[PDB]
């Protein structure tokens, strides 16, 4: 199961550029992951968290990248926010969870970090699972960039700190499902 | 070309409706929105739904489309002989970060 | 009118360097992707690249990087597709294409009209 491989991977992708990625053919050992008192939020939907392990699935995507400390907030299914209209929708019928945690202490240099960059402009709302890359200039009349820095610091609060997110999505179609088996 | 399955061939009497079914990988059609799109033989193409249900500048109300999570449709009421041309269900994905294109739907009356 | 217009029909020799063109006229250029876009005859759609005219920002097919070379100026208002070395698989009705990003959706809305670059034997 390449899940942590995804998550200690040292970079990430963006927001904007947010990495899905095809799992099957896994044991459901996600106790021990929320029995590691590492991840901070823990909101699943469509299943319960316990119950993820026991019931499986098909159409396995992790959707793994970097969101503000603050904005975990706005992550919820159909939650209209800046997050929502323009960097990613997030699905109604979305049954999974969420899960994110702070490691800015790596993340933060001395200087201002302009690696990354997430969509301050995008031109109208997005539907489920919508990945636009298009990085054009902003009509707003006043024209700007797209994206932008994300200006963090090691003095800027938690709240506004960098977090590591993970959006694991299920999708029941017709097929077997190919992730439990495991705690048997 | 890529894994977006489209039938290759329909038929039909004029004033008919087909029905073009298109499926894939999640990340084709799940994933990003199916578009779909038309082109005329020996001339280039043109597109004809996007978002699912949207239309741009140029085409009639007889097009409309559909998803179903990866399954699409294309809802094509009335036909007429301007049906003799190659469909695609094709759209801007990042499966292997490409405007994936399909199989072609051409039509011919009889 | 919105148009993304390659040259007449194309005639060269193999191995040898063509960069083909494809200006965009009657709309913001350098607003929305243009995708270069293949079509050997007797093929389903076939797909190269597409590229935003701005820094030449790079969406293409990794089983060509490298061997396909792109530009998209927008002072000049096009976008070149050039090749170092021609072959026989290069013969070929391209198109251009300009996705519909009016807070819009994504599809290409405007096409090129469709240029065949050939060798003649």
């Amino acid at each position: 199961c390449p899940f942590g491989e995804v998550f200690n991977a040292t970079r990430f992708a963006s927001v904007y550029a947010w990495n899905r990625k095809r799992i099957s053919n896994c044991v459901a050992d996600y106790s021990v992951l929320y029995n590691s008192a590492s991840f901070s939020t823990f909101k699943c939907y469509g299943v319960s968290p316990t119950k993820l392990n026991d019931l499986c699935f098909t159409n396995v995507y992790a959707d793994s990248f970097v969101i503000r400390g603050d904005e975990v907030r706005q992550i919820a299914p159909g939650q209209t926010g800046k997050i929502a209209d323009y960097n990613y929708k997030l699905p109604d019928d979305f049954t999974g969870c969420v899960i994110a945690w702070n490691s800015n202490n790596l993340d933060s240099k001395v200087g201002g970090n302009y690696n990354y960059r997430y969509r301050l402009f995008r031109k109208s709302n997005l539907k489920p699972f919508e990945r636009d890359i298009s990085t054009e200039i902003y009509q707003a009349g006043n024209c700007y960039f797209p994206l932008q820095s994300y200006g963090f610091q090691p003095t800027n609060g938690v709240g506004y700190q960098p977090y590591r997110v993970v959006v694991l999505s299920f999708e029941l179609l017709h097929a077997p499902a190919t992730v439990c088996g495991p705690k048997k | 070309q890529s894994v977006l399955t489209q039938p290759p061939s329909a038929s039909g009497t004029p004033g008919q409706r087909v029905t073009i079914s298109c499926s894939g990988g999640s990340s084709n059609i799940g994933g990003n929105p199916v578009n779909w799109y038309q082109q005329l033989p020996a001339t280039a193409p043109k597109l004809l739904i996007y978002n699912n249900n949207q239309r741009p500048s140029g085409v009639s109300d007889r097009f409309s489309g559909s998803k179903s999570g990866t399954s699409a449709s294309l809802a094509i009421s009335g036909l007429q002989s301007v049906d003799e041309a190659d469909y695609f269900c094709a759209a801007w994905d990042d499966s292997l970060n490409g405007v994936l294109f399909g199989g072609g739907t051409k039509l011919t009356v009889l | 009118q919105v148009q993304l217009v390659q040259s007449g029909a194309e005639v060269k020799k193999p191995g040898e360097s063509l960069k083909i063109s494809c200006k965009g006229s009657g709309y913001s250029f350098t607003s929305h992707w243009i995708g270069w876009v293949r079509q050997k005859p007797g093929k389903g759609l076939e797909w190269v690249g597409i590229i935003h005219p701005y820094d030449s920002d790079t969406r293409y097919s990794p089983s060509f990087q490298g061997l396909v070379t792109f530009s998209a100026d927008k002072s000049s208002s096009t976008a070149y597709l050039q090749w170092s070395s021609l072959q026989a698989s290069d013969t070929a009705i391209y198109y251009c294409a300009r996705r519909t990003d009016q807070y819009g959706s994504h599809g290409m809305d405007v096409w090129g009209q469709g240029t065949t670059v050939t060798v003649s034997s």
